[PDB]
């Protein structure tokens, strides 16, 4: 029968795959713990040996009909094998695609933005632009770095990205999925029985719903932050419009954590920082991880293995070892678990250590499963199991019975609101950001957004969904979404959305098992064997079950509830409402920081609509912007005796309509921040309005300027 | 009246593969089985029927010492009534086993950087093994119904795979050396007594 054929087929695949990736994991661990060029080769060799074998076994598994197989666990193993990692593409269109992906990664990693008054001080993203967008309170400086990182690097990705979705669709369609988005959303597609199956389109419907339930709590946080940012940017933020996209604490606005010094509810009271107590008490790396190991075993989980202690890299080394050390939790295989992290004696790295070991604990539980099922239920389970541990440990109660907090320390409600907000800027501020991004990409892979509408539609959803407005208008030469690491490196982004919901579902569930009374953010799972057994039962199944069921036997619901999240934030939600009584809640989609200084133009409809002889296109827009620059050039020379060399690059068109109307403003040539005031631009146009109507053959009722 | 050559079985340079497990015949010698059971070098020493304690005051016709190598997870399968890739296809013990099962971690002697792959095991067999049966055949295994005709391909696999013993593996994947003592009692001279 065709089940035995696949049962023995997987038996052999398992016997070879296990060691083929372990030698691959070893080869990449040798590199990450000692960067060299020998290790880059020893890595790529084992990676190729693994990929080639995975292709071979995905083809040989393709001709195993899933219809006639009456066992479910072996069904899922074949599914992973057939779905992923096949060839469906020609050798030329595959080579072409690989070059596009490396180019996008290299450009993002090596790109830099130079200064306006010193072009030799060019600055990379890490750590140069990261540090600016995360700490600067200078509007113009952040605007330079924001716009500069979208014109010098983003524009380079627009042609590469356009070709990248085409080859991804052409590949995804060959896997018999609708789009590349359809191929991404397959990870949530389960099979369930004793019940109805979760489908790929059901993920989109549940994600739209969850956002609409987050919109209230976000609108109030968005409104409170807006009112606070008004104190430090008085004349740049409208109290009812959107938020400038370059003032959100980083380059993109993915998190608002770096806005806490400007939005702290009660600044006079600092947030709890344990670092000084750890230092004075003489803590080291070992003490941090042993205290994390003690925490997990206090929840009836297993302690680490001496293979983890004797082989992992807990600290940056001696003797000039170049190490990529950004915290990761390696399940190399064959029961070999390690953690690579340049841990320091801080509270941040103290929580991160519990997060990493949280990944290892997940890895150890499902190690008993077959190789293809050794993974989280869906792509959001791992990084949520990681963060739930970080939640309970960061609490004042836990630090109290650790020796890092005085027993005479009090927890008043003023600091609780400080903590809740510090969490919300990170956890809740990212949810609309994460949601519109994946939505935009889903819509691009489906084809619902033509390439000539990409940036038009991209920022419409920014003002509508996230309520943030671009500081300068971007036409379709930009590729602003690709300015993010995840977009330009072909990684999913909904996994950060779903993990956040699953995180607090887990949290609210385990705090009920642990009989925790009081507010949810003060919970702690330590020393609860009841709560740890149910956790290990979910971690042990791995990927061998419907994630709906796997989630059902922890939180008692088959579905994805954002309830626990809003329940976790009710203390801040009811505080924000009382703090928003005197300001506006919501945003104005049409406002922009460049709007009032712009000038509305009305293209003449020389014939009704669609008569395309006239009815201007991209090339006429260049001629119009160059004609405006001339008028500005001529004006300053004839009225101020100044040689200011404007160009088409200094005329910014917004509110574009399909050859009907648009706005435009002007900036100083090498300084995007300084906008030429509107009355002066109006005068510069009057002086040469006869010269601009001639070139387009219009007669001053056809070409109008609304003022 | 000499001492049984257990140092040949236990202190051997290289062990045999599990599919091709070794057997040493032991006769006409004195054996102090209390050195084995009171040695701290072993991770497993389990007996069945006979008692470890002070039963080196018995007699037997022949003592049989089987030896092979497996990974830690598979040590449980060297026992009466166990199932698995080892107990079914490589080494099977009878329900009425009269002997002992000894084991010890051999990560120091059988694991190599890059990986030691000399130790093999059987992954497919048309039927299970009878107790103490050895199958050293290398016939291509037929899983489908198309004739394999002695060549591996779709639904036709080579029956023996290779243990990937690395020194950095977990304990369950680390190599373990195993010695299974078999005590035989025939209506016969009973040469190996031992005081
Ligand atoms: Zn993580």
């Amino acid at each position: 029968t065709t089940e035995d054929e696949a049962k023995k087929f997987l038996d052999k695949f398992n016997s070879k795959a296990e060691d083929l990736s372990y030698e691959s994991s070893l080869a990449s661990w040798d590199y990450n713990t000692n960067i060299s060029d020998e290790n880059v080769q020893k890595m790529d060799e084992a990676g190729a040996k693994w990929s080639a074998f995975y292709e071979e076994q995905s083809k040989l598994a393709k001709n195993y009909p899933l219809e006639e197989i009456q066992n479910d666990t072996v069904k899922r193993q074949l599914q992973i094998l057939q779905q992923s990692g096949s060839p469906v593409l020609s050798e030329d269109k595959s080579k072409r695609l690989n070059s596009i992906l490396n180019a996008m990664s290299t450009i993002y990693s090596t790109g830099k933005v130079c200064k306006p008054n010193n072009p030799q001080e060019c600055l990379l993203l890490e750590p140069g632009l990261d540090n600016i967008m995360g700490t600067s309170k200078d509007y113009n400086e952040r605007l330079w770095a924001w716009e500069g990182w979208r014109a010098e690097v983003g524009k380079q990705l627009r042609p590469l990205y356009e070709e990248y979705v085409v080859l991804k669709n052409e590949m995804a369609r060959g896997y018999h999925y609708e789009d590349y988005g359809d191929y991404w959303r397959r990870d949530y597609e389960t099979e369930e029985s004793s019940g109805p199956g979760y489908s790929r389109d059901q993920l989109m419907k549940d994600v739209d719903r969850i956002f609409t339930e987050i919109k209230p709590l976000y609108e109030h946080l968005h409104a409170y932050v807006r009112a606070k940012l008004m104190d430090t940017y008085p004349l740049h933020i409208s109290p009812t419009g959107c938020l400038p996209a370059h003032l959100l604490g980083d380059m993109w606005g993915r998190f608002w954590t770096n806005l806490y010094p400007l939005t702290v509810p009660f600044g006079q009271k600092p947030n709890i920082d344990v670092t000084d107590a750890m230092l004075n008490q003489g803590w080291d790396a070992n003490r941090i991880f042993k205290e994390a190991e003690k925490f997990f075993v206090s929840v009836s989980l297993p302690k680490m293995t001496e293979g983890f202690w004797n082989k992992s890299m807990l600290t940056e080394p001696g003797d000039g070892r170049k190490v990529v050390c950004h915290p990761t939790a390696w399940d190399l295989g064959k029961g070999d678990f390690r953690i690579k992290m340049c841990t320091k004696v801080t509270m941040e790295d103290f929580l991160t250590a519990h997060h990493e070991m949280g990944h290892i604990q997940y890895d150890m539980a499902y190690a008993s499963q077959p190789y293809l099922l050794r993974n989280g239920a869906n792509e959001g389970f791992h990084e949520a199991v990681g963060e739930v541990m970080s939640l309970s440990v960061a609490t004042p109660k836990h630090l109290k019975t650790m020796g890092l907090l005085s027993p005479d320390f009090r927890e008043d409600d003023e600091t609780e609101i400080n903590f809740l907000l510090k969490q919300a800027l990170n956890i809740v501020g990212t949810l609309p950001f994460t949601y519109m991004l994946e939505k935009w990409r889903w819509m691009v892979f489906k084809g619902e957004i033509p390439k000539e509408e990409w940036m038009k539609k991209w920022w419409e959803m920014k003002r509508e969904i996230v309520g943030v407005v671009e500081p300068v208008p971007h036409d379709e030469t930009y590729c602003d979404p690709a300015s993010l690491f995840h977009v330009a490196n072909d990684y999913s982004f909904i996994r950060y959305y779903t993990r956040t919901i699953f995180e607090f579902q887990f949290h609210e569930a385990l705090c009920r098992i642990a009989q925790h009374n009081g507010p949810l953010h003060k919970c702690d799972i330590s020393n609860s064997t009841d709560a740890g057994k149910k956790l290990h039962q979910m971690l042990s199944v791995g990927k061998s079950q419907a994630w709906t069921k796997t989630l059902e036997d922890i939180v008692d619901s088959r579905n994805m509830d954002v309830g626990p999240l809003l329940r976790y934030f009710k203390p801040l939600y009811t505080w924000l409402q009382e703090q928003n009584r005197k300001s506006y809640v919501g945003w104005n989609t049409d406002w922009s920081p460049y709007a009032d200084q712009s000038i509305k133009v009305w293209i003449s409809l020389k014939s009704a609509l669609g008569e395309k002889a006239y009815e201007w296109n991209d090339n006429e827009m260049y001629l119009f912007r160059s004609s405006v620059a001339y008028a500005m050039r001529e004006y300053f020379l004839k009225t101020k005796n100044q040689t200011i060399l404007f160009g088409d690059e200094n005329v910014w068109v917004s509110n574009l309509k399909p050859r009907i109307s648009f706005n435009f403003h002007v900036t100083s040539p090498g300084n995007v921040s300084d906008i030429i005031p509107r009355p002066e631009v109006e005068g510069a146009i009057r002086m040469s309005r006869s010269r601009i109507n001639d070139a387009f053959r219009l007669d001053d009722n056809s070409l109008e300027f609304l003022g | 009246t000499n001492l049984c050559p257990f140092g040949e079985v236990f202190n051997a340079t290289r062990f045999a593969s599990v599919y091709a497990w070794n057997r040493k015949r032991i006769s006409n010698c004195v054996a102090d089985y209390s050195v084995l059971y009171n040695s701290a070098s072993f991770s497993t020493f389990k007996c069945y029927g006979v008692s470890p304690t002070k039963l080196n005051d018995l007699c037997f016709t022949n003592v049989y010492a089987d030896s092979f190598v497996i990974r830690g997870d598979e040590v449980r399968q060297i026992a009466p009534g166990q199932t698995g890739k080892i107990a079914d296809y490589n080494y099977k013990l009878p329900d009425d086993f009269t002997g002992c099962v000894i084991a010890w971690n051999s990560n120091n002697l059988d694991s190599k950087v890059g990986g030691n792959y000399n130790y093999l095991y059987r992954l497919f067999r048309k039927s299970n093994l009878k107790p103490f049966e050895r199958d050293i055949s290398t016939e291509i295994y037929q899983a489908g119904s198309t004739p394999c005709n002695g060549v591996e391909g779709f639904n036709c696999y080579f029956p023996l795979q290779s243990y990937g013993f690395q020194p950095t593996n977990g304990v369950g994947y680390q190599p373990y050396r195993v010695v299974v003592l078999s005590f035989e009692l025939l209506h016969a001279p009973a040469t190996v007594c031992g005081p």
